[PDB]
């Protein structure tokens, strides 16, 4: 009971203080992100065959691991993907709840057992095991404007200065270089080799026995001889490094490298380079760490950054062109911010509406008590402060302040209109009120709690909001039962001073009434216009673009480039300048970089990516999304290739708002080229089809390739062994590393390679000759075919399945399910052996997603439940739970005013309205049965009950939306949400409090007088 | 012991093992070491059979293990497929009889097969660094890597003492059989 | 990491004690009892 609590004040106020201590203690010990992990666990499988067809690569380095790798622990479903380069990476996607290491340690196993059955080059490259984050954390670059340093010399300065030191820093997971240390390049000339006799081998074998490491040895090595006394680590000294050493190696005559092979130092690989601002410079990746936050690692990055920054040679330069923690920052600080506004405007409405101030450090000093204890608990749960978690507490201040505003004000009403004292008064009140507190606390949880149940992504984003927010309002409640009493008995002075509000409020409650009577003449007609009201909530619930976690405007955007799938780097560097030229004329493009080579669809020679971030929102003169269509619009010419500039997206995996992700594989052993045509007829059958909205593929289109058929007939004919002719293909263009070297105090790398001006055309590849059996030596070209086809070059696999992805949207009028079954049936036209499967969202779409109406079912029936247990009537709780249309009504039609989408920020807001009308129902009709019990008529027991429960409702209500206001009116950077969550909750609130006032004692009197 | 967690436990098991996995005999080590949460009994057991006697049983065998253990394996619930049947084998069954005619050995035999169906990877001819003026990179191949009983039997051979060059069909008969032929299988007497 | 566990233990105490005896004075006349069993085992520490 309160009653106790209220003589024993001292003890709530340490309840209090202890709940104070705790979440002051917690706050700063609390991971700080913007969203919380949404996306299932994909550990990702990556490997490398350098230098063969997709075709190869997927047939040999792809099948066995997808053989193989099965069965792990909660595998739900893995895919593979080979590009072009010689790249296949494999995300094999685990149960949801599954930890990442075990199972990732799980699917090492299962590679390790099939290491044998591997090329030897892909066993030599090692099979990386990632955990898969998909975010670059930020991008630190490095350029030199004096142009003393290139941008090889730039990248060596930073794989060898930086990247080992960035990497001993708390919190970054993965550095990719997107450069190079600089390496013994030693380009071969196949003609002069020819002309000498000589093969790849020959070089190889010279630089791997002219150059070579000695163990060292140490002159005294146990056992020694019955005497020795010093003994000495004897070393060893044996790979050349100076240009002119390596420059002067015998062959097979004495001949030189340097007259068969030129030499230079020049990188490891030269996947990527970088743009930036025009300038050629260097860049490095950070990809932040898989279970840590974002906000201080970055931070910690910049920190790590402006301590590198001292010993920075001349002319270099460090730049962030791409940093996400400071919008991180914004946004939570602005969420702060509006948690401040919220309790302060709550305290000023509490100072208008009671009077005077020993009034309002009532909820000023309970509702902070309450949001502490949120905190602890969220520590305790292992959740993070996020935009999540802080909408959840900035939506629950409401109902917190309204369960404080219900006690200080039953506790002030008592006290004014019965001249009691204020420890008495308190007692009264808590006597008459106890218990529909516990029933506010019930229903408030059943109708929180039972939509926290949902799976998938979507299922955790609902989580987030619903155990915030339940925890809160638990810990609010419980503070109302608590410590209220005992702020209400002991801080509360009899009232004594009287401000020309009273006359007005006085004189508005009985109109109110007044009002309220001539509406209860007509219940029947209330009825019909409430039914009205519920079509026109259905309707417009019904017929309205649903959506996920709309756009936002973070403050840059990505712009990727796609070239055709023969074209050259060089290309790419033409049209990523071409772009980098048309964004230069505006004023919001802060700064632009580029990595041209590296895509996040895969690496590649003709793919870029581009980060273009744009300046703050206090000094813009545009929008994010209209510079990303002038963007696209300017590059849909001009240029050439499929360069389109896109958006952050909101959260992992959702970015298109319902756009389903189907995979068509095989099953009968079809062959790629029927399952292409099989593909391209489904795809025109879906673009005949309404109800869709532009279906599309996702892998790339065919791709030029050269097949060189070797007759072995003619070989055996003329003698030429065919490990001789295989083994100069492989080494005619093909990267081929041969052991380390020492320079500048580090082991680099020493790469034989033809030189690239005689491996680009294809006829080249006929003055490769090969020493024949007889006597003479003929060329490649009388013993190979060049046949050219036209063959798949993105290779894709789906459970074990050669696949084929297929992404699409619906439109309106048209749901998610209609959509699945719609493409369901379209696919079951297809020729036999040819499957369908879901993935991802698309996935959890159909397999629990039609728990929505399960999970309100369920709600539903335990608020009855509740409401019935509280009240000991069949029929007064429909009553209450009569007051979801007016709340959905408030929140449609301000959803409609501005046109946002039913968005899950729109439906959290929609549970949090929902709550505050059942709130207000509840009390209402609870005074009014205790008014009945007393013999008073019902017909004016219920008109009193709303006219003592009038301040209170209109008190939280104005509370509320003006708390919540900013974020209606919210501008800057993350607004967008702020808006998507604000728009919601206020016009419910307003309908909620305008027709609930008027409709819960006209349902009082309906259903009393229905029995 | 019962009611212990299998995943924890079967992790212990995995890092005692990582102690030990740098001594074991180095065919041991790159065939590696399946370690799995097992089990006794088999659920069921999944059966391919030809009444009409239209397939032998290895060719039944292969069916199994290409087109339907990977894809048993993803069915909510089914921890291991263990296939009572091999895949397919392009199997030589050399002569070594014939092989000492010739003057070779088996040694021989495998290195004319590990030549002879060399795989050959030319990568994608144009690639970095590119040379100034290079606007096409059409992703060549090389093909050398035999798939018919033709191609393996006619796969050269010199003969060690005389200098004939023979091909493979002389010193060993060359089929397609399975892997292993470990296991087999009796449904109801019939072979399957 | 001693003060704030002498911080923290000290300020539990005196809360626990306030809310058991519903006053701010018992609580400080308890806690300052601590000092002399401090003094105590101070004196105890340097004398052994």
């Amino acid at each position: 009971m309160s009653q106790f609590f209220i003589r024993r004040p001292v003890f709530a106020w340490v309840i209090a203080i202890f709940i104070i201590i705790f979440g002051l203690l917690s706050i700063p010990k609390l991971p700080i992100a913007r969203f919380p992990s949404v996306a299932p666990p994909q550990v990702n499988i990556s490997a490398t065959y350098p230098g063969a067809t997709a075709k190869t690569i997927n047939d040999s380095v792809v099948t066995l691991i997808e053989r193989e790798l099965s069965g792990v622990k909660n595998l739900l479903y893995y895919s593979a993907t080979t590009d072009t380069s010689g790249t296949a990476e494999i995300t094999a996607t685990f149960k949801p709840g599954t930890d990442v290491e075990m199972a990732q340690v799980d699917v090492q196993n299962k590679i390790k057992a099939v290491e044998a059955r591997l090329p030897q080059v892909v066993r030599q490259q090692g099979l990386q095991v990632e955990a898969s984050s998909s975010g670059f954390l930020m991008l630190v670059g490095i350029n030199s404007p004096n142009n003393q340093y290139s941008e090889v010399d730039l990248s060596d300065y930073l794989v060898r200065n930086v990247v080992e030191e960035l990497k001993r820093v708390e919190g970054v997971g993965k550095v990719q270089s997107f450069g190079a240390e600089k390496a013994m390049r030693i380009w071969v000339d196949p003609n002069k080799l020819v002309s000498y006799g000589l093969s790849i081998s020959d070089v190889n074998n010279a630089i791997r026995e002219n150059n070579v490491e000695i163990a060292p040895g140490r002159l005294g090595d146990l056992p020694a001889e019955k005497g020795q006394l010093i003994t000495i680590p004897l070393s060893a000294q044996g790979q050349l490094s100076s240009l002119e050493q390596f420059k002067n190696i015998s062959l097979k005559s004495v001949i030189k490298l340097s007259d068969v092979a030129n030499v230079e130092i020049g990188s490891q690989a030269y996947n990527f380079a970088i743009l930036e601002n025009g300038k050629p410079a260097t860049a490095a990746a950070i990809q932040l760490s898989p279970g840590a936050n974002a906000v201080k690692t970055a931070e910690g990055v910049r920190a790590k950054i402006e301590e590198l920054k001292l010993n920075l040679p001349e002319g270099m330069e460090f730049s962030i062109p791409y940093d996400t923690a400071p919008f991180v920052k914004i946004s939570i600080e602005k969420v702060i911010h509006t948690l401040l506004e919220a309790m302060v405007l709550v305290f000023i409405v509490m100072y208008l509406f009671l009077h005077n101030v020993r009034y309002t450090l009532i909820p000023a000093i309970v509702a902070p008590i309450a949001l502490l204890g949120t905190f602890t608990v969220m520590l305790l749960a292992g959740f993070s402060i996020n935009v999540l978690t802080m909408f959840g507490m900035v939506l629950a201040i409401g109902i917190i302040v309204d369960d404080a505003i219900v006690v200080v004000e039953n506790v002030e009403r008592i006290m004014a209109t019965e001249g009691l004292s204020p420890k008495d008064a308190t007692s009264k009140a808590m006597k008459e009120i106890t218990s529909p507190i516990i029933g506010i606390t019930l229903v408030l949880a059943a109708v929180f709690l039972p939509m926290a149940f949902a799976s998938g992504s979507v299922g955790v984003i609902y989580k987030q909001f619903t155990l915030t927010m339940s925890v809160s309002i638990l810990f609010s409640a419980l503070l109302a039962l608590i410590l209220t009493p005992a702020l209400c008995a002991t801080i509360l002075k009899p009232i004594d001073g009287h401000a020309w509000f009273d006359r007005s409020f006085d004189k508005v409650t009985k109109k109110y009434e007044l009002m309220l009577l001539k509406i209860i003449k007509h219940t029947v007609p209330m009825m019909v216009i409430f039914l009205v009201i519920t079509g026109i909530t259905f309707a417009g619930m019904k017929y309205w673009p649903t959506a996920f976690m709309p756009e936002e405007d973070q403050g840059w955007f990505m712009t990727s480039f796609q070239l055709p799938s023969d074209a050259t780097a060089e290309r790419t560097r033409n049209v990523v300048n071409q772009f980098e030229n048309n964004l230069k004329d505006n004023p919001d493009v802060k700064s632009n970089t580029a990595i041209l080579g590296w895509g996040f669809s895969g690496a590649g020679q003709n793919v870029a990516v581009a980060f273009t971030t744009l300046k703050d929102f206090k000094e813009r003169t545009s929008s994010a999304s209209k510079m990303t269509s002038d963007v696209n619009s300017s590059m849909a010419n001009s240029t050439e290739g499929e360069t389109m500039a896109v958006l952050p997206p909101a959260i992992d995996e959702l970015g298109t708002f319902s756009g389903f992700s189907l995979r068509l594989q095989d099953r009968a052993n079809l062959g790629m080229p029927a399952l292409l045509a099989a593909q391209d007829e489904l795809m025109a059958m879906a673009a005949k089809n309404k109800k869709f909205y532009m279906v599309w593929n996702e892998g790339l289109p065919q791709g030029d390739n050269i097949s060189l058929k070797i007759d072995r007939e003619k070989l055996s004919a003329l003698g030429v062994k065919f490990s001789d002719v295989s083994d100069i293909i492989s080494t005619s263009m093909g990267s081929m590393y041969i052991n380390d070297f020492p320079n500048q105090g580090r082991m680099q790398q020493v790469i034989v390679q033809v030189e690239a001006k005689s491996r680009m055309q294809l006829k080249d590849i006929l003055n490769l000759k090969v020493m024949g059996s007889s006597g003479q030596l003929v060329s490649l070209s009388e013993v190979v075919t060049p046949q050219w086809n036209k063959a798949p070059q993105q290779y894709n696999r789906y459970n074990g399945r050669p696949s084929l992805s297929i992404a699409g949207i619906p439109n309106f009028d048209t749901s998610s399910g209609e959509a699945m079954r719609e493409m369901e049936q379209l696919i079951a036209k297809l020729p036999k052996g040819i499957g369908y499967e879901w993935t991802g969202i698309s996935l959890q779409e159909k397999q629990s997603e039609s728990q929505m109406a399960f999970l309100l079912g369920l709600s539903m029936l335990v608020v009855f439940l509740v409401l019935a247990a509280l009240y000991e009537s069949w029929a007064i709780p429909l009553s209450v739970m009569l007051v979801v249309p007016l709340g959905i009504f408030g929140a449609i039609i301000a959803i409609m005013s501005r046109g946002l989408m039913n968005d899950v920020f729109f439906k959290i807001g929609l549970i949090t309205i929902i709550g505050l009308s059942a709130k207000n129902a509840i009390l209402i009709v609870e005074f009014a049965k205790m008014l009945k019990e007393e013999g008073m008529s019902l017909i004016e027991a219920t008109v009193a009950a709303a006219k003592l429960r009038l301040r209170p409702i209109l008190m939280t209500s104005l509370a509320f939306t003006c708390g919540v206001i900013p974020l209606v009116i919210a501008t800057g950077a993350s607004s967008e949400t702020q808006h998507a969550l604000g728009t919601g909750v206020f016009g419910g609130m307003i309908s909620a409090t305008i027709l609930a006032i008027f409709f819960v004692p006209v349902f009082f009197i309906f259903i009393l007088g229905a029995v | 012991k019962p009611g212990t967690d299998v995943e924890m436990a079967q992790v212990d098991v995995q890092n005692k093992i990582k102690a030990v996995e740098a001594r074991l005999p180095q065919v041991v080590r790159q065939q590696g070491l399946q370690v799995e949460a097992s089990s006794s009994g088999f659920l069921m057991l999944v059966g391919i059979n030809s009444p009409n006697n239209q397939y032998s049983e290895v060719d039944l065998s292969d069916y199994l293990v290409r087109n339907v253990v990977e894809e048993l394996k993803r069915v909510e619930g089914v921890g291991k497929v263990q296939s009572f049947g091999a895949e397919k084998a392009m199997r030589i069954w050399v002569d070594p009889n014939k092989l000492v005619s010739y003057g070779l050995s088996i040694s021989d035999v495998n290195n004319a097969i590990r030549e002879n169906n060399v795989e050959i990877a030319p990568g994608r001819l144009g690639d970095l660094p590119a040379e100034k003026g290079q606007l096409i990179t059409i992703p060549l191949s090389a093909q050398g890597q035999l798939s018919s009983l033709e191609q393996f039997k006619n796969i050269s051979l010199k003969s060690k003492t005389n200098g004939s060059v023979i091909k493979l069909s002389d010193v060993a008969n060359v089929e397609i059989g399975s892997q292993a032929y470990n296991f087999a299988i009796l449904e109801n007497g019939k072979p399957a």
